[PDB]
RNA sequence: GAUGACUCCCAAGAGCUCUUAUCGACGGAGUCGUUUGGCACCUCGAUGUCGACUCAUCACAUCCUGGGGUUGAAGAAGGUCCCAAGGGUUCGGUUGUUCGCCGAUUCAAGUGGUACGUGAGUUGGGUUUAGAACGUCGUGAGACAGUUCGGUUCCUAUCUACCGUUGGUGUUAAAGGGAGAACUGCGAGGAGCCAACCCUAGUACGAGAGGACUGGGUUGGGCCAACCUAUGGUGUACCGGUUGUUAUGCCAAUAGCAGCGCCGGGCAGCUAAGUUGGUAUGGAAGAACUGCUGCUUAGCGGGAAAUCCUUCUCUAUACAAGUUCUCGGAACAGGUUUUAGAACAGAACUUCGAUAGGCGGGAGGUGGAAGCACCGCGAGGUGUGAAGCCAUCUCGUACUAAACGA
C-alpha cells in the first residue's frame, strides 16, 4: 500500500536490494514505515525457498538479487522453516535515533541463534472448517 | 451524445443522404437513442422531397451510444442514423409521421415506448 | 505591527505537553516511551 | 417545569427585596417604564450608578394584557438572520398567540439603559403569564403603580 | 400506507437500526430488473423507555449489534448492566408517540415492516475528505487553454465598497461530506426474511459499506 | 433632475353605437435616480479602464408559472388591470462586443442596482505608449474624438469577512468533581420547477369550424440529495503479447531502461455517460379579490407556486448555560488499522485476540505455465492442461506485530 514517495521503478529496485540484504545479513535497522513494507516481500521470498522447484526458483531469481542469497534462501531458510506456516519475520520498533525524527526498526527472521523476542514454536496449521453465521452470542451481563 | 455539430446518416429513402444535427428537442446534453432531433440536410439526390440546406426534423434509429433496455440488456449500433419526419410546418395532429417509404437498416423498438409507433410499423425488423 | 499580545496568543496554544507514561529498562539503563526494543530478557 | 421556570435566582444577590408587578391587563408602555425603573433600582434613595441593586420585580398574567389602538396587527417585530437576503418578521398577533411574555421582556430590555449591566439586570426579572407563581414562599411585596392615572376619555 | 404493523389509527412507530451489506440485482414477475440493497438488522432490542412523566419526552432506546466487555468503556457497561440488557454495538434513540411504547427488553426485527410499503433511512454517508468546489458544489471552471492558475478553482464574491468586503454566507471549498442524509419516502420494500432478518430495498440507501443505517417511517 | 423612464391629471377625437374596453390631441401634475447631462466636494506621495468566464445577490416598476377584477370576456386564444419575487429566465452565426440583427427552441427567453458586481479570481480581443502603413489635416515637425497588423498582467495573506476541522473554557452537582453515552431542540439553514400526454370529455360554449372549465392518471425534461450492484472511463506494485539494448558464459527463464517503453485486457477503489430518490401532505395566519351581517360605528368567511409551522439538516458557550442512564482506577494516553481521514477528530482492534501482515481455500482477473511427450527442416503447432499466475474480495489459522507489571 505504501508508495514511500519514489517512482515505481526505483521503489521496487530499492525494495529488492532491501530484502536481499535482509537475507544476506540477518538483521537490519531501517525506517519503520518501510520495514512495514519489506514485511511482505521477505515472506513471499521465503515461500519460494519452501517450494524450491525449478519454476518457483527461477521466479525468485527475479525478486532477490545482489548475491547468491538465492542459494542462502533455498538452502537454509527452507530447512529452518519446513514447518512454520506463515509469519517468518519480526519487525520490532527500536526508534533508536536519527537526526530526522524518522523512526527506526529492527527487522530480522525468527528461529536463529540470537533473535530479539525469543519466539513461539513453529506449530503446523490446523486444517480448514466450514464457516457458519449463527450470530447467537448475546454477550449479556 | 448526438448533439450540435453531429453528422449522421439519413436512413429512410427520402431525398437527403447526410443530415447534420443542430438540436435535441428533449435533451440538454445530446439526445440518447430514440428521440427527435432537429437538423439540416447536407446532401440529397436532386429529385427527392428534400433539398440541401433545409432545417428538417428527424428521429434517431442508430447511435454509437450504448443504451440499455429496462431488461438490464444493452445494445449499441455502429454509426449514427436518423429517419426524417415532416417538420412542425404541419400541425400537432401529424406528430411523429415519417416522410419516406421504407427505412433499411436494423431498428431499435424503443421507438414504441417513445410513442413513434408510426415509424415503427414500417421497420424491417426491430432490435 | 502586531505586538506581544497577538504573538504570545499565537505561539501559546502551540505549547509543549509533558509526555505521558514513560518507562525505563529496569536495569538495562535507557529510558523510553512504551513499545520500544530497549533491551532483551 | 418548576426547575426550568424558577430561573437563576441561585445567581443574583437575593438579600434585598421581592416585589410583584401584576399588570391588570391595561397598557404596555405604562407597565414598561415603571418596570424599567423598579428593575433598575433608581426608585430608592441609596442609588449609585456603578452597580446592580435592582430589586426583584415579577410581572404576572401577560395573557390578560391590553395594548390600545390597532397596533396589534400592524407593528411587527423585525430581525435579521445574517444570511444575505433574509429578514424574519413577525406581527404582534403572532407574537402574542406564541408567548405573550417575550413581548414585554423584549420591550423593557430595549427601554433599560444601553450598558452591559442590562443583561445583568434582566438576570433579576421573572415572568408568568398566569397569577400562579412558585416565588411565593419568599417575602412577597405586591406593588402599586403611581396614583397618576387621569385617563382622558373620548367620544 | 395504514392499517398494518402494530398500532392504532395514527402514530409514529419506532425505528429500527441496520447495516448496509451491499447491493445486488433482482427481477420482478413482469420481467424487469431492480437494484437491491440488503440492510442487516442485528437483533435490535429495547434498552430505555424515555418518559415525559419522568424525563420529559417519549423515546425508545433501541440498541443494535453486539459488543464485549473488553470493547465497552465502563460508563456504558454500567448502563447496560443496570438495564439488564444484552450488549449491542451502537445505541440509538427514537421519539415515538404515547402509544407504540414497548417494554424494557423486547427485541425487534424485520417482520415489524410490512412488505410493499415504504421507509425512510438515515445513513451517515460516505464523506470524501477535504474536497473542493467543482465537486463539493457542482461549480464550473475556467477554460483549460487560456487561463493560468485557475483551471479548476472558483470565482469571487460580489464585492466592492458596497457589500463592504462582506462575503455573505457563501460557498467555499470545505472539509469532508460525511453526514446523515435521509432518503425521504423510499420505494416499497421488496422482501424481508422470517429468519436471517434481512430486508431488500429498491436501492440507494446512504451509509458506508456497512456499519451504518437507521430506518423509520413505519 | 433640466432632458431621461414611469405614474398620475384633464379629455378634443378614434373606437360602426362608445369619451375612458382600448386609447387618447392640446396642456399640467409628481414619483425614481437607469440614458444624456450640470456642478468639481473626497482620491493624482495612485481609487487598474470596456467585454467575456466563474460566482452570485437585491429591488419589482412582472417574461413564465401563481391567484382575481374587467373586457368590444360566447368557448378558445387573447386585452388590460390588481395582488405576488417562491422558483425559474436557452442555445448557436458575423462583430471584441455591452446593445442589436438573425436561425433553432422553450413555460419564459424580464428591467435596473450591486465602484455601468467580479484582474491581490482568470482572460486581455478592443482602447491610451513606443513599430508600421492607408485616407485626411499641417507648407514641416506631427495630429486624427477615421482604419488596419503587432504590441510583459506583479504579490509567499497580518487583519475583517467566509468555508470547514479542532483544543482550551464556563455550566450550582460531590469528589475533589472527573467523565462516557442518549436526547429535547430556544433557533439557524435547506427544499418549494415545468412541460407534454390521457381521461373524465367532443362534455359546457359555438352554426360548425373549433373547443372547454376542473379533478384524477401517465410520460418526460430541469434542479437537487444519494449510491456504484450492474454499464461505461480509469485502474503506474496484476495477466499476457511485443520492439531496441545491457546482464545473468551460452540454450532456458528472467531482470533493468526507454517518464507504465508500446500494445490487449483488467477486478476492489473512484466517477457518470449509469442508477436511485425528491420536487408533499396536513395546520395556522392571512393578498388583492370576493361575499354576507351590521347599523353606520362595526362583525366574520372564503381568498394566491406568497409568509409562518409539519419533513430534511445544524444546534445546550440555548450564559435562565437544559434532561436521562451509568463510571468511578473511570475517562484518557500509546500501538495495529480504518467503511474516517491534510495533523488533530471519529470508528474498529489492543492477546479469554481476527486489529494488519503471513500461510492454506475459494471466489475474482489474465488466458493455455514450465519441464516432458509428440508433428513437421523451420518459423511453428498439439497433448500432458480452464493449465500457469495473482493487484483485490471473502473464509479458515495467532505464525508474526498490537497486554503490561512506568
Amino acid at each position: 500500500f505504501r508508495k514511500l514517495g519514489r517512482p515505481a521503478g526505483h521503489r521496487m529496485s530499492m525494495l529488492r536490494t532491501m530484502v536481499s540484504q535482509l537475507v544476506k545479513h540477518e538483521r537490519i535497522e531501517t525506517t519503520v514505515t518501510k520495514a512495514k513494507e519489506v514485511r511482505r516481500l521477505a515472506d513471499n521470498m521465503i515461500q519460494l525457498g519452501k517450494e524450491g522447484s525449478l519454476s518457483a526458483a527461477r521466479r525468485a531469481a527475479g525478486f532477490v538479487r545482489g548475491d547468491d542469497v538465492l542459494h542462502k534462501i533455498f538452502t537454509e531458510l527452507a530447512h529452518r522453516y519446513k514447518d512454520r506456516a506463515g509469519g517468518y519475520t519480526r519487525l520490532l520498533r527500536t526508534r533508536i535515533r536519527v537526526g530526522d525524527a524518522a523512526p527506526m526498526a529492527y527487522i530480522e527472521f525468527i528461529d536463529r541463534e540470537n533473535e530479539l523476542r525469543q519466539s513461539k514454536p513453529a506449530t503446523p496449521q490446523p486444517p480448514q472448517r466450514v464457516p457458519l453465521d449463527p450470530w447467537e452470542r448475546s454477550r449479556l451481563t | 451524445f448526438i448533439q450540435m455539430g453531429t453528422v449522421l446518416k439519413v436512413v429512410d429513402n427520402s431525398g437527403a443522404k447526410k443530415v447534420m444535427c443542430i438540436q435535441a428537442l428533449k435533451g440538454k446534453k445530446g439526445a440518447r437513442l430514440g428521440d427527435t432531433i432537429v437538423a439540416s440536410v447536407k446532401e440529397a439526390m436532386p429529385n427527392g422531397k428534400v433539398k440541401k440546406g433545409a432545417v428538417v426534423y428527424g428521429v434517431v434509429v442508430r447511435a454509437a451510444m450504448q443504451r440499455g433496455r429496462v431488461d438490464g440488456s444493452e445494445v449499441r449500433f455502429d454509426d449514427n442514423a436518423v429517419v426524417l419526419v415532416d417538420s412542425k410546418d404541419k400541425n400537432t395532429k401529424t406528430d411523429r409521421q415519417p416522410i419516406g417509404t421504407r427505412v433499411f437498416g436494423p431498428v431499435p423498438h424503443e421507438l414504441r415506448k417513445k410513442k413513434h409507433l408510426k415509424i415503427l410499423a414500417l421497420a424491417q425488423h426491430v432490435a | 505591527k502586531i505586538s506581544k499580545h497577538k504573538r504570545g496568543i499565537r505561539n501559546g496554544p502551540k505549547a509543549l505537553k509533558p509526555v505521558p507514561v514513560i518507562i525505563r529498562c529496569r536495569s538495562c539503563g535507557r529510558v523510553k516511551l512504551p513499545h520500544f526494543f530497549c533491551c532483551s530478557g | 417545569l418548576k426547575k426550568a421556570v424558577a430561573g437563576i435566582k441561585r445567581i443574583n444577590l437575593d438579600g434585598l427585596r421581592w416585589r410583584v408587578f401584576d399588570a391588570r391587563g391595561q397598557v404596555l408602555g405604562r407597565l414598561a417604564s415603571q418596570i424599567s425603573t423598579v428593575l433598575q433600582a433608581k426608585d430608592k434613595p441609596t442609588y449609585c450608578p456603578n452597580r446592580d441593586d435592582g430589586d426583584i420585580c415579577i410581572v404576572l398574567n401577560a395573557k390578560e394584557i391590553g395594548f390600545t389602538g390597532r397596533k396589534l396587527t400592524d407593528k411587527f417585530y423585525r430581525w435579521h438572520t445574517g444570511y444575505i437576503g433574509h429578514l424574519k418578521e413577525r406581527s404582534l398577533k403572532d407574537q402574542m398567540a406564541k408567548d405573550p411574555t417575550e413581548v414585554i421582556r423584549k420591550a423593557v430590555w430595549r427601554m433599560l439603559p444601553s450598558n452591559n449591566l442590562r443583561d445583568d439586570r434582566d438576570r433579576k426579572l421573572r415572568i408568568f403569564e398566569g397569577g400562579e407563581h412558585p416565588f411565593g414562599d419568599k417575602p412577597l411585596e405586591p406593588f402599586v403603580m403611581p396614583p397618576r392615572r387621569v385617563r382622558e376619555m373620548r367620544p | 400506507e395504514a392499517k398494518q404493523g402494530e398500532m392504532s389509527s395514527r402514530s409514529k412507530r419506532t425505528g429500527i437500526i441496520a447495516v448496509k451489506c451491499g447491493m445486488t440485482a433482482l427481477w420482478d414477475k413482469w420481467g424487469k430488473r431492480i437494484p437491491i440493497s440488503i440492510l442487516w438488522v442485528d437483533d435490535n432490542i429495547v434498552s430505555q423507555v424515555k418518559t415525559v412523566e419522568k424525563e420529559g419526552i417519549f423515546a425508545l432506546q433501541i440498541g443494535c449489534g453486539q459488543k464485549k466487555p473488553k470493547h465497552l468503556s465502563k460508563a456504558v457497561v454500567g448502563h447496560f448492566r443496570a438495564q439488564g440488557v444484552p450488549l449491542k454495538r451502537k445505541l440509538r434513540e427514537f421519539p415515538v408517540t404515547e402509544d407504540a411504547l414497548l417494554p424494557v427488553g423486547t427485541s425487534l426485527g424485520v417482520r415489524h415492516f410490512v412488505p410493499g410499503q415504504y421507509v425512510d433511512v438515515t445513513g451517515i454517508t460516505r464523506g470524501k475528505g477535504f474536497q473542493g468546489c467543482m465537486k463539493r458544489h457542482g461549480f464550473s471552471g475556467m477554460p483549460a487553454s487560456h487561463g493560468a492558475s485557475l483551471s479548476h478553482r472558483s470565482g469571487g464574491s460580489t464585492g466592492q465598497r458596497d457589500a463592504p468586503g462582506k462575503v455573505f454566507k457563501g460557498r467555499k471549498m470545505a472539509g469532508r461530506m460525511g453526514a446523515d442524509q435521509r432518503t425521504v419516502k423510499n420505494v416499497w420494500v421488496y422482501k424481508i426474511d422470517p429468519a436471517r432478518n434481512l430486508m431488500w430495498v429498491r436501492g440507494q440507501v446512504p451509509g458506508a459499506e456497512g456499519n451504518f443505517v437507521f430506518i423509520k417511517d413505519a
